[PDB]
């Protein structure tokens, strides 16, 4: 890979260490991310909307969008979830958040979901749950 | 566990998964992701060149971090199998 390449997976890296997450799990998350595409440390101000996809049941993740109108597959995600209580797979859940606080996230873009074991959307990472606030639906 | 131990734990708990929610897009995707592990694990004679296409990885922390930790451990250690596996190095989990 490029010496663009790596300094992408280099920030992802160490953005996921400073949220304590360990290395081996850190793999894990930058999984979820195209180094061929700029990844970027931001800061949000508070008052940001965003939104995220959830399974139905499912409580907050750390995974957001910056637009509503962006879908399941290219953010890497199945737009069917589960629905534990029920045992019933079922669409995902199209929540919207607000920042509350400032907070630093991961800017990238998704590895979007291809056919090979059967463009990406950008995307925003953060584990800081209590900065981004459930807004009613 | 050994490496192969990690590949059939999450193996079990992919098939558990698929007996709760039949045909799931997602777990039959990650199925076939670790037998393609489990498979150049045991035969180093084997392509290796799809460990570096995994999306396991992904899919844990995209589609199980907060509804089935249990099964996004599992993904998250078998994906770093692969992926030790896939770049010459030892895979050091416990």
């Amino acid at each position: 890979h490029d010496i663009n390449y790596r300094g992408n997976r280099e920030t992802a890296a160490k953005f996921f260490k400073s949220k304590d997450i360990d290395p081996a799990d850190a793999e894990s998350y930058m999984n979820g991310l195209d180094f061929n595409h700029p990844v970027r440390v931001e800061t949000l101000a508070p008052g940001k909307n965003l939104w995220q996809y959830q399974s139905p049941g499912a409580p907050q993740g750390n995974w957001y969008t910056l637009s509503p109108r962006v879908q399941p597959t290219e953010l890497g995600i199945n737009p069917m979830g589960t629905n534990r209580a029920a045992n019933t797979i079922e669409p995902k859940v199209l929540n919207s958040y607000r920042t509350t606080q400032k907070v630093e996230v991961l800017r990238s873009t998704a590895a979007p979901t291809d056919d090979f074991w059967s463009g990406g959307a950008q995307q925003l990472f953060s584990n800081e749950k209590g900065s981004f606030g459930l807004l009613p639906r | 566990m050994t490496p192969i131990e990690y590949i059939d734990r999450a193996l079990a708990l992919v098939v558990d998964r698929l007996a709760r929610y039949p045909g799931y897009e997602v777990l039959l995707s990650a199925e076939k992701q670790l037998q393609y592990i489990r498979s150049v694990l045991l035969d180093r004679s084997l392509d290796r060149s799809a460990l570096h296409r995994l999306t396991l990885g992904s899919i844990a922390v995209k589609e199980f971090d907060e509804t089935d930790p249990e099964l996004s451990r599992a993904l998250k250690d078998a994906y770093y199998v692969g992926i030790r596996t896939g770049r010459g190095l030892k895979v050091d989990l416990p």
